[PDB]
């Protein structure tokens, strides 16, 4: 009894790395590469900022730059899971709407780099909803760099009804750092990049009445939290704490002129055949960091009710392993005996080259 | 065949001896509740009751011959009574399903308090819903999904064990709720129409395709549609569906790109639900077709000749499936009365040149009800739609303004896509077209 699959969740800013079975990744490091400004991957060349210029190869969820991908891929197999990839079957994560030429140079790499005795490359989105128990459902999923809502019966993502929002972590973190400034603080450096993301985390919540809550911070505290920097000087974070994420809802406090995420997940399901559109509206899951903050279903909750017909049960699946679904459902997937027959082996891709991979 | 003259009597008996008193009421319950539709839950057991009182009974060994006959035309009777304890009926198929599974854990939670209620009240609600199906699905899956829900809610790992499940369900759940969807759109056409409406959804999916390549999947599907929707056969549907899907990837695996992606998929079913979710593709810009010469409309075996103007005609216009098909059905019906009364070529002088207009207005309405809807996501096709309008009825009020947006927009999600419901948008496209 041994062997044990690989689940690799390549995001945009974290990688999330680990075993089948386990409950969560054993490994989680940022998806960057550092080149001499001789190379380093992940913490490292985090730490090592600046002596090293860092590339983002997964910058919206797609895969861009090949030869960095090698150099996470091999990092996550050789120094965070210290394992040999030569005996090792690997699952791997794509985005929703990933390019076929894209999903087979996973594939190539995969075999012909790392030599995996076999593979699968599988809809982060749909892992999603996997990770509850369910097979159809509209997901919502929004990481560090992008944010998708995929509309999935059986199993199968309706292609045409995906929605895809260029806002996600990245951009929420950034935003807290212009308003966090203008209320007189000073946050522009790297380093002050990485303190207000971890207020954000830590401090910021989504308001059911957005307005309301505005007036209840203007008027009084309660809503104020404190937080002590790496000084030991500690701030007080106002109605900034919602006013950050806020901006999911109204992509506008950052100038962008699209539909919010109540918005997208509308849309999508409205690209949805009539008749399915209810198991859409109750099996509303989300997945990802950028969903981590509280309250955010109870508003997501709201705004779809007030979109969608009075008599549609509207129900928000937001577990609070969220941040990890994709990798989690991607374990439970490995994990099954009935998906063993859904493996990419060495031969089936040397008898056919990549592409093989297209069988989804 | 069924010349039995007890047929019924012998068949139910057996039913009830082969598969004892608790399968045959959870069979019985199925069966009524396809039956009733609008059948409460309290007017379907009733009923079940009822019939599995009277049948555990009168198939005894010993019950008097006489019963069955009797107890069944009693039966019939309470059926006449004023607010009969049994269902009310004026069969219709449902268009707009409202049965939503509960969360695993409302399933669990429901399923903890009462298993027999709720294994009845899971039967009574999905055949309600979706017993457009063979019955024989149905009962499988019903019985397949309350064994699941079984053994996920007591599972050390209810999670795992509902993918699991669920994934291996897949294909029986597939089987079910698509052939009741299909059936359902078979039954409001009727073997003729629906064709009809396979040849254009097919031609509206495949552009590019040749006649040849898509009328023989229209043929084949609706062939299955009339052998199995309502057949007694326990494998009709099972069997026929898959397999067509195998042809369909045959003919259209390598026609374009949506195709090919979807005929990639792992299984028949996969493929099923892919093609049949596939939308309208982006038509070609093309010449106007003329409507069939009269020598076509009169010579004897021109269907041929009728399948290639519908296909012809619904590969280039911008339209729904549903509008397309409430117009071409009449137009050539009319335009057939023409080789029925003497003298030809006088009397489709006069009617002829009368249906072409009448189709032409009727597309330009119905591509003007559809406005921009395809092109966009729900919420900017509203944008639009509200300022095409502002600039139509400059004197209308925010309010009525408001008004029109929404019922415009409510109708226009409903009856502009491939796979709009065919009853609810017949009568509906008409009390929508007179608005012009
Ligand atoms: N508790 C939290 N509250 C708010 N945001 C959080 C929390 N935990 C993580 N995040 C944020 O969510 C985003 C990250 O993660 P995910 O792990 O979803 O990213 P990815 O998979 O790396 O990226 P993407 O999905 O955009 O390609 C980060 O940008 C991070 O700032
Ligand atoms: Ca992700």
């Amino acid at each position: 009894d041994e062997t044990t699959a690989l689940v690799c969740d390549n995001g945009s800013g974290l990688v999330k790395a680990g075993f089948a079975g386990d409950d969560a990744p054993r490994a989680v490091f940022p998806s960057i590469v550092g080149r001499p400004r001789d190379s380093y991957v992940g913490d490292e060349a985090q730490s090592k900022r600046g002596i090293l210029t860092l590339k983002y190869p997964i910058e919206h969820g797609i895969i861009t730059n090949w030869d960095d991908m090698e150099k996470i891929w091999h990092h996550t197999f050789y120094n965070e899971l210290r394992v040999a990839p030569e005996e090792h079957p690997t699952l791997l994560t794509e985005a929703p709407l990933n390019p076929k030429a894209n999903r087979e140079k996973m594939t190539q790499i995969m075999f012909e780099t790392f030599n995996v005795p076999a593979m699968y490359v599988a809809i982060q989105a749909v892992l999603s909803l996997y990770a509850s128990g369910r097979t159809t459902g509209i997901v919502l999923d929004s990481g560090d760099g992008v944010t998708h809502n995929v509309p999935i019966y059986e199993g199968y993502a309706l292609p045409h009804a995906i929605m895809r929002l260029d806002l996600a972590g990245r951009d929420l973190t950034d935003y807290l750092m212009k308003i966090l400034t203008e209320r007189g603080y000073s946050f522009v450096t790297t380093a002050e990049r990485e303190i207000v993301r971890d207020i954000k985390e830590k401090l910021c919540y989504v308001a059911l009445d957005f307005e309301n809550e505005m007036a209840t911070a203007a008027s009084s505290s309660s809503l104020e939290k404190s937080y002590e920097l790496p000084d030991g000087q500690v701030i007080t974070i106002g109605n900034e704490r919602f006013r950050c994420p806020e901006t999911l809802f109204q992509p506008s406090f950052i100038g962008m002129e699209s539909a919010g995420i109540h918005e997208t997940t509308y849309n999508s399901i409205m690209k949805c055949d009539i008749d399915i559109r209810k198991d859409l509206y109750a099996n509303n899951v989300m997945s990802g960091g950028t969903t981590m903050y509280p309250g955010i279903a109870d508003r997501m909750q709201k705004e779809i009710t007030a979109l969608a017909p009075s008599t549609m049960k509207i129900k928000i699946i937001a577990p609070p392993e969220r941040k990890y679904s994709v990798w989690i459902g991607g374990s439970i997937l490995a994990s099954l005996s009935t998906f063993q027959q859904m493996w990419i082996t060495k031969q089936e891709y040397d008898e056919a080259g990549p592409s093989i991979v297209h069988r989804k | 065949l069924e010349r039995g003259r007890d047929y019924e009597k012998n068949k139910v008996c057996k039913e009830f001896s082969h598969l004892g008193k608790e399968d045959f009421t959870s069979l019985s319950l199925v069966l009524y509740s396809r039956k009733f539709p609008s059948g409460t839950f309290e007017q379907v057991s009733q009923l079940v009751k009822e019939v599995v009182s009277l049948t555990e009974a009168c198939c005894a060994e010993g019950a008097d011959p006489d019963c069955y006959d009797t107890r069944t035309s009693a039966l019939s009777a309470k059926s006449c009574e004023s607010n009969s304890p049994f269902p009310v009926h004026p069969h219709q198929p449902q268009e707009f399903p409202t049965y939503v599974e509960p969360t695993n854990d409302e399933i669990c939670e429901a399923f903890r308090k009462d298993p027999k209620e709720y294994a009845n009240q899971f039967m009574w609600e999905y055949s309600t819903n979706y017993g457009q199906a063979p019955l024989s699905l149905l009962v499988s899956y019903t019985k397949s999904y309350l064994s699941m829900v079984g053994s996920c809610c007591t599972s050390a790992s209810p999670t795992v064990c509902f993918l699991k499940e669920r994934l291996q369900l897949k294909h029986l759940s597939l089987l079910t709720t698509l052939s009741n969807r299909v059936c359902s759109q078979y039954a409001a056409y009727g073997e003729k129409k629906s064709r009809l409406s396979n040849l254009i959804k097919l031609a509206q999916k495949v552009p590019t395709a040749d006649l040849e390549d898509v009328l023989p999947l229209a043929e084949d599907i609706t062939n299955i549609l009339s052998k199995c929707c309502e057949s007694a056969s326990e494998d009709c549907m099972a069997k026929e569906l898959p397999e067509h899907t195998v042809k369909l990837c045959d003919n259209l695996s390598t026609k374009n790109s949506k195709f090919e992606d979807c005929c990639q998929e792992k299984t028949a079913m996969d493929v099923f639900v892919c093609t049949y979710f596939m939308p309208a593709a982006q038509l070609p810009e093309l010449p106007d077709v003329e409507l069939p010469t009269n020598k076509d409309v009169c010579d004897p075996g021109n269907t041929k000749v009728m399948d290639k103007y519908t296909f012809e005609l619904s590969r280039r216009t911008h339209l729904p499936e549903v509008f397309l098909s409430k117009v071409l059905e009449p137009t050539l019906k009319s335009l057939g009365e023409c080789c029925d009364v003497e003298d030809s070529t006088t009397c489709f002088n006069a009617k002829g040149p009368l249906l072409k207009k009448e189709l032409s207005s009727f597309i330009d309405k119905g591509q003007e009800l559809c406005a921009d809807y395809s092109e966009n996501t729900f919420t900017e096709y509203k944008k639009k739609l509200a300022e095409r309008l502002k600039a139509k009825l400059p004197d209308a009020t925010p309010t009525e303004l408001a008004k029109l947006v929404n019922k415009r927009s409510d109708f226009a999600s409903n009856c502009c896509s491939i796979n709009s419901p065919p009853l609810y948008c017949d009568s509906e496209i008409d009390a929508e077209l007179k608005n012009i």
